[PDB]
C-alpha cells in the first residue's frame, strides 16, 4: 500500500480482527482486512498527518473498519 | 425492528433516514411479541 515505517499494529489489533471483523480458515480475507486498514490509514494520513509512529490497539481498529463482514462462529 | 447483529450494518444508511427511523434492536421473539401487540383482545377466538 506504499506505506513506510510510520504505523503499526500490536497483537491486540490482531485479537480484535480475529475476534470480530473476520471469519475464515485462511488468510485471504485477513489480507483484505489489513488492506482496508492500510488504505484507511493512508487516506487519513494524506488528509491529516501524525508524527513518527502510530500504534494500533483494539481502539484504533473500529475507527478504520467499523463494519464486520463475516461474524465468526463463536 | 431489526436483529441485534445488524446494528453494524447501519453505516450505509443515510443519516437523514437514520434520524428519521427509530430503529429498535432485538435479541428474541419474546421482545417482538410484547412490542407489537395491543394488550387487549378484540375478537372472539375459535375455541
Amino acid at each position: 500500500s506504499g506505506m513506510e515505517g510510520r504505523i503499526e499494529v500490536t497483537d491486540a489489533a490482531i485479537l480484535r480482527v480475529i475476534s470480530e471483523y473476520t471469519r475464515e480458515a485462511g488468510v485471504r480475507g485477513l489480507e483484505r482486512e489489513l488492506g482496508k486498514i492500510a488504505r484507511k490509514g493512508a487516506k487519513f494520513w494524506l488528509e491529516g498527518a501524525w508524527e513518527g509512529l502510530r500504534t494500533i490497539d483494539a481502539s484504533d481498529i473500529p475507527t478504520y473498519l467499523g463494519i464486520p463482514r463475516y461474524r465468526p462462529d463463536k | 425492528v431489526l436483529p441485534k447483529d445488524n446494528e453494524a450494518q447501519l453505516e450505509e444508511l443515510p443519516k437523514e433516514v437514520l434520524e428519521g427511523l427509530e430503529i429498535k434492536l432485538v435479541e428474541d421473539v419474546g421482545e417482538v411479541l410484547e412490542y407489537l401487540l395491543l394488550p387487549e383482545p378484540t375478537m372472539p377466538p375459535v375455541v
